[PDB]
DNA sequence: ATCAATATCCACCTGCAGATTCTACCAAAAGTGTATTTGGAAACTGCTCCATCAAAAGGCATGTTCAGCTGAATTCAGCTGAACATGCCTTTTGATGGAGCAGTTTCCAAATACACTTTTGGTAGAATCTGCAGGTGGATATTGAT
DNA sequence: ATCAATATCCACCTGCAGATTCTACCAAAAGTGTATTTGGAAACTGCTCCATCAAAAGGCATGTTCAGCTGAATTCAGCTGAACATGCCTTTTGATGGAGCAGTTTCCAAATACACTTTTGGTAGAATCTGCAGGTGGATATTGAT
């Protein structure tokens, strides 16, 4: 009886069988579905790698070879729809986006 | 042993402390009476923060307020913080 | 006559310098005794874990500094530089906060 | 004492997308963040979506209309298409 | 077969102002609100007994969520009505 | 026999309100009080808004609340308004509320 | 012949439709408008009366509030007359 | 054409409940723009509620949860 | 400012259509009685981590001087937006008719749950590996007097 | 238009604190078998909603006149930024000691489970009576001569 985990069977990285326990005890609903798992840590894993991919370009921007929390603000609020999915999240050791309003220049 | 008793720290938030902020906010100039403006909307912020915070502290029964007793009181208010978890 | 910048640049000098770096702003042991001290007015005997003061610190001025924008944005629209009380209530009266 | 994280497979993304860059314990801590925040808020509007439809399951199909509630047009049709392509997978194999 | 609260809010309606109506549009209203607070509170007891690895939702929890949510001399008198009708509940 | 809203003091139900608990997905067990607490919280909040929204249809020379009378008593009111601040109600319009600077001297 | 004076028409609206609740938008091109917006979405859709109606009490609220914070944009900058720029303001400060 | 249903009068009396006593001439247009995008943002989700319950109705507890989810509740038409 | 003329708004009133309240039936929800299980609290420890203070070095807060430039105050006209009269067309209101969608019941295959057993991926801690902070030095861009 | 003064930016370099890899145990995921729930398709029904037509009322589009608001221009006193001396208190690293958080066991009050009865909340139509057109008269506010 050979073993495979599902996150090999569905060709992903997150787990899928921790995603269905952590659904399966979260009070979300009385019976949960054998794909919802798989499409719930597949959307998880596309969105990490998302944001790891232009986190890890301002990184390397920087000269850097580790993504810090600066790098990770960076890519947020330069991303349009991730600015906009992250709203209202503050990211610790972030900073601002360098921006200086064109009436505060010296004329 | 025992601290002696914390009074009027809310004037730990120095002008320049303040300054510093508001120019990672884009300020040039600043009016004088700004200081003291922020000084007291600081101190609302915090306190409904902790306020919540010291409330899941006391929902666990527990003497020490947490980092997770500060993140659920700063989601509630609808300002979530990544880093702290 | 010794060297004298004018009026602003330093200003936006320290725009610069502190838009690029991400250091608190705030030092840390009076912004500790600011946490206790209100905590303390909430619940007496108080312990606090190390990274929840640190959270509540990061909070603190993420939110300061938005507000600032929003006061910056506020005493620009009426055709000035320099914000004013006046502006971080108009700020805050949007926001929701009044 | 034994807590469990998503900081394995954050860095095993990371060496997909970057082989050559590592990951600061800070923002490590932060991924963690986002991970559970995006599980939280899909998971919950699941949940919803099966309850006003009284379904006592949550199935792919709730996932999919959660992500296309909660994520931007073009990341909401990025990510329905990994999430289709990850059960279709999963089913066949 | 719809559910709503209507009759309850007509009952304490006429507990409150005898010789005063609602019409039909206040009264939707007035489902709409008890809704919207029975979910926020029974969302935040619901995410306090989850953090403390709680399986149930006591009256605890119920206080907890009304402290949390409502303002302050508001959280005053609906804590003294929770803990009133407990009170009353468990002794009759 | 005896509903347990009878035996709580109060008009609110509270057997459908630990129905409500029991099925919305909050948690796997539901407690004898939590019910009783909620309903009596619920029922409070209600008296509440229907008293200042009675007196407010009584200044208006009405028999029956209206929604206006339901937006007069929020929005006059500093922690229903709190409570409510992102609430809309629809057909309730706003607070008479001038400007002073707009106002003839 | 008798002639108000600029602004003492516009006070008396101010007045009159702070204090009555009615909607202030046709219905028939509302509707047409959300029938219009909902086929970019999804085609061949049906509309509850119920549905067309909150939306439309939901648009009509939604632009009160932002006219209100419009007018105190305006008014710190010392005029009495909304502009763009003050739609703007308030929208980049509310979050849009 | 149709976005221009929405006539001056209708969004001067919508500004004049707002307590607007002065409106500039570009505000109108400018007022459109933004009452689509809002129609915009709340049809899609109430639309995508439609679709997740394979009806072809709109409903008002769909745009209702639409409302909900953008954070601006909306009483009466529950 | 008073005084007359004019327009608007509010409080009243009646008649009655329409909305709400009252009433009675019944399917479904709550209640009841009894049996059984179980979550979590109470007690007991074992350590993790927090409170508080200590030294010392230097980074930073504070007060002071002074002057540049900003905010505040003011003036004035052009041209924008308000107010109003007029005519028309869009919306509103009303009626009629079908198709089409929203619900509903039932039943069987399919999907999901759960206990037991086996396997392994994930974790904590130890060991190993390394980028980048924190220094120096030189080039370069900017700033302000002159 | 230069030139001195100052700050910014770049390239180098190494040691260690922080990050990554290694290791081995075990909790949790996977496999298996059985029990339980459910999705959905097939047939059926009755509201809703959309299509369509029609009259007419009121709200809108348009043009005209002008009052007054907004934007520009100007001027000035004082406030806030720049720079410096001074000294304190924050930062960093560690010690000490105990508080309190977390792991573990035991067992009862409290919760769940189930079969059956009683009560109730929803619904549609009847009965009740309030709120609304559409009128008047009086209060109030506005506007123009003076
Ligand atoms: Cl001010
Ligand atoms: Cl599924
Ligand atoms: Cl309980
Ligand atoms: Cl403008
Ligand atoms: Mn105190
Ligand atoms: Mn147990
Ligand atoms: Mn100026
Ligand atoms: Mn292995
Ligand atoms: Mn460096
Ligand atoms: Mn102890
Ligand atoms: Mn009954
Ligand atoms: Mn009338």
């Amino acid at each position: 009886a050979k073993a495979k985990t599902r996150s090999s069977r569905a060709g992903l990285q997150f787990p899928v069988g921790r995603v269905h326990r952590l659904l399966r005890k979260g009070n979300y609903s009385e019976r949960v579905g054998a794909g919802a798992p798989v499409y719930l840590a597949a959307v998880l894993e596309y969105l990490t790698a998302e944001i790891l991919e232009m986190a890890g370009n301002a990184a390397r921007d920087n000269k850097k070879t580790r993504i810090i929390p600066r790098h990770l603000q960076l890519a947020i609020r330069n991303d349009e729809e991730l600015n906009k999915l992250l709203g209202r999240v503050t990211i610790a050791q972030g900073g601002v986006l360098p921006n200086i309003q064109a009436v505060l220049l010296p004329k | 042993r025992h601290r002696k008793v914390l009074r009027d720290n809310i004037q730990g938030i120095t002008k320049p402390a303040i300054r510093r902020l508001a120019r990672r906010g884009g300020v040039k100039r600043i009016s004088g009476l700004i200081y003291e403006e922020t000084r007291g909307v600081l101190k609302v912020f915090l306190e409904n923060v902790i306020r919540d915070a010291v409330t899941y502290t006391e929902h666990a029964k527990r003497k020490t307020v947490t980092a997770m007793d500060v993140v659920y009181a700063l989601k509630r208010q609808g300002r979530t913080l990544y880093g702290f978890g | 006559k010794p060297h004298r910048y004018r009026p602003g640049t330093v200003a936006l000098r320290e725009i610069r310098r502190y838009q690029k770096s991400t250091e608190l702003l705030i030092r840390k042991l009076p912004f500790q005794r600011l946490v206790r001290e209100i905590a303390q007015d909430f619940k007496t005997d108080l312990r606090f874990q190390s990274s929840a003061v640190m959270a509540l610190q990061e909070a603190c001025e993420a939110y300061l500094v938005g507000l600032f924008e929003d006061t910056n944005l506020c005493a620009i629209h009426a055709k000035r530089v320099t914000i004013m009380p006046k502006d971080i209530q108009l700020a805050r009266r949007i926001r929701g906060e009044r | 004492s034994r807590k469990e994280s998503y900081s394995i497979y954050v860095y095993k993304v990371l060496k997909q997308v970057h082989p050559d860059t590592g990951i600061s314990s800070k923002a490590m801590g932060i991924m963690n963040s986002f991970v559970n925040d995006i599980f939280e808020r899909i998971a919950g509007e699941a949940s919803r979506l099966a309850h006003y439809n009284k379904r006592s399951t949550i199935t792919s199909r709730e996932i999919q209309t959660a992500v296309r509630l909660l994520l931007p047009g073009e990341m909401a049709k990025h990510a329905v298409s990994e999430g289709t392509k990850a059960v279709t997978k999963y089913t066949s194999a």
